[PDB]
RNA sequence: AACAUAAUUAAUUUCUACGUUUAUGGAGAUAAAAGCAUACUGAGUGUGCUUGGAAU
RNA sequence: ACUAUGCUUAGCCAUAAACCUAAAUAAUUAAAUUUAACAAAACUAUUUGCCAGAGAACUACUAGCCAUAGCUUAAAACUCAAAGGAC
RNA sequence: UACUUAAAAUUUAAGGAGAGGGUAUCAAGCACAUUAAAAUAGCUUAAGACACCUUGCCUAGCCACACCCCCACGGGACUCAGCAGUG
């Protein structure tokens, strides 16, 4: 069932990225900023970047 | 000239940081008895102290005096004395410079320099 | 590099003080006993002796912390030259990193015992000493990215506060 | 949003109006020479290593 | 018979019964001490790591990682009165 | 209660020598600091921060709650967790 494991792995990592992105949005919104800091783009750290 | 409320009217500790302006972070240690083992261990506390002249360096033993009014949320002490300067200790018994368990200047001599 | 490198015409440390006394010595004999006909190990005994005189108050003693630190600075700079040619030598790469760690340990003990000697040793040997950090910081992609945003978010909030203070003060000044 | 009246005993009114958690294939019953790591196929073999095999 | 491969030069993988199955140090050889047995005579002090019945489980999930069947970290429900070691 | 001012009982607020449940597969928290010309880049944390979970404890007694909305201007499922009774 490895095919499913890769499918589960790629969908688990996508949720892991959304949780990372959402956690970053919570911080600046709580601080009182209405938009993310200028020139900031959340890094994609769980994708096939390497 | 009423004194502070805090119990620690006088605390000795080591200057573990000096990166704040005119303030020295000091780590004090006390002995606390373990009730199960009946042995004493070190419970350490951090004290912010007002260093007016910024005359403190990391690793030196200092004496703190409780301030009558808290200067800030965490600064409730001032630097009374530097008991031992880091690497520049002066033997209290003889008064001669020392570098560890040795005399940089012999106590027999009288340099008076 | 470093300010001083022994000349090729210099005698080895065994005969450094003996040949001068001898009345007349041939050019060939001086060349045989110079640093040109010696191993690299011999050239390092001359570098160390020069540093001991220029730093240590008593160059005769080699067991002091300042002397041990000088012995390790010569080795460290030697290993660095070795590793510049032997890029894949893993035994000497361990020797280089272990000597650096040994020097830091000795510099810590020197600072705690004789600060005056510590200051001269670092200035002369050109070694910067950084104090050990109280707390270890973990490092990974998620942490470095979140920690970067938090610093950026804070700075922006403080910049906005400064602008508001200037505008508020400017309005008050006009009213006055 | 927050003024003013009064005052030859003194008082009056004002003193505002997002995100985050829980929920609807695998492993377990009643019996009606070897090994470790790893690669390939299928336990067979390959490479290194261990004796918890053996060898006068 | 022949290939991946064993070789070389640049990158990655981080796994062995990676075990002398002995943590690292300073002791002592007497405590009338086989202090189970087999290994490797025994024992003391110090510091750290680790262990707390068995299967479920070198598993599930989480997190880190040039790895994407992997690697490291590592449970619960569950079920039993054993499991296990030396002779 | 006395004096027209001093002894108590009882509370409140700000604090800290030390002590104080669980999970580290909760490992980072993200303004949590100092200075006082308003600058500095600091503060807490494997000696367990932060997060989540459970729990009245300190027992001559003490704490918390008083239908719900942590509060109670307001709103709403609109009141016995006073005694005795009922579903
Ligand atoms: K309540
Ligand atoms: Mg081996
Ligand atoms: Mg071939
Ligand atoms: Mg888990
Ligand atoms: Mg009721
Ligand atoms: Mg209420
Ligand atoms: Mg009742
Ligand atoms: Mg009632």
């Amino acid at each position: 069932t490895r095919f499913l494991r890769r499918k589960v792995r790629e969908g688990r990592l996508k949720k892991k990225q959304i949780k990372f992105e959402k956690d970053l949005k919570r911080i600046w919104l709580k601080a009182g900023l209405k938009e993310a800091p200028e020139n900031w783009q959340t890094p994609k750290i769980y994708l096939k970047n390497k | 000239i009423v004194r502070s409320s805090v119990h620690a009217k006088w605390v000795v500790g080591k200057v573990i940081g000096t990166a704040m302006i005119k303030t020295a972070k000091v780590r004090a240690t006390r002995l606390v008895l373990d009730p199960y083992l009946l042995k004493y261990f070190n419970k350490r506390k951090t004290y912010f102290a007002h260093d007016a002249l910024q005359q403190c360096s990391v690793g030196d033993i200092v004496l703190l005096r409780a301030l009558p009014v808290p200067r800030s949320k965490h600064v409730k002490h001032e630097l009374a004395e530097i008991i031992f300067k880091v690497g520049r200790v002066i033997d209290p018994v003889t008064g001669k410079p020392c570098a560890g368990t040795a005399y940089l200047e012999s106590p027999l001599s009288e340099p008076r320099e | 590099k470093q300010d001083d490198e022994p000349p090729s015409s210099a005698f080895i440390k065994e005969y450094k003080d003996i040949i001068p006394n001898i009345e007349k010595v041939d050019d060939v004999v001086k060349r045989i006993l110079s640093l040109e006909m010696a191993s690299r190990k011999e050239k390092l005994k001359i570098k160390q002796e020069q540093l001991m005189n220029k730093i240590v108050e008593n160059p005769e003693d080699s067991r002091t912390l300042e002397a041990q630190i000088i012995a390790l600075t010569v080795r460290i700079r030697n290993y660095e030259e070795h590793m510049q040619k032997h890029r894949k030598d893993k035994a000497h790469k361990r020797h280089l990193l272990m000597s650096i760690d040994r020097r830091k340990k000795l510099l810590k003990i020197l600072r705690q015992t004789n600060y005056d000697v510590f200051e001269k040793t670092c200035k002369e040997l050109g070694v910067e000493y950084t104090l050990p950090p109280l707390h270890f910081q973990k490092v990974h992609r998620r942490f470095l990215a979140k920690k970067a945003l938090c610093i950026r978010v804070y700075q922006e909030v403080q910049k906005l506060k400064k602008q508001k203070r200037a505008l508020k003060a400017a309005a008050a000044a006009a009213k006055k």
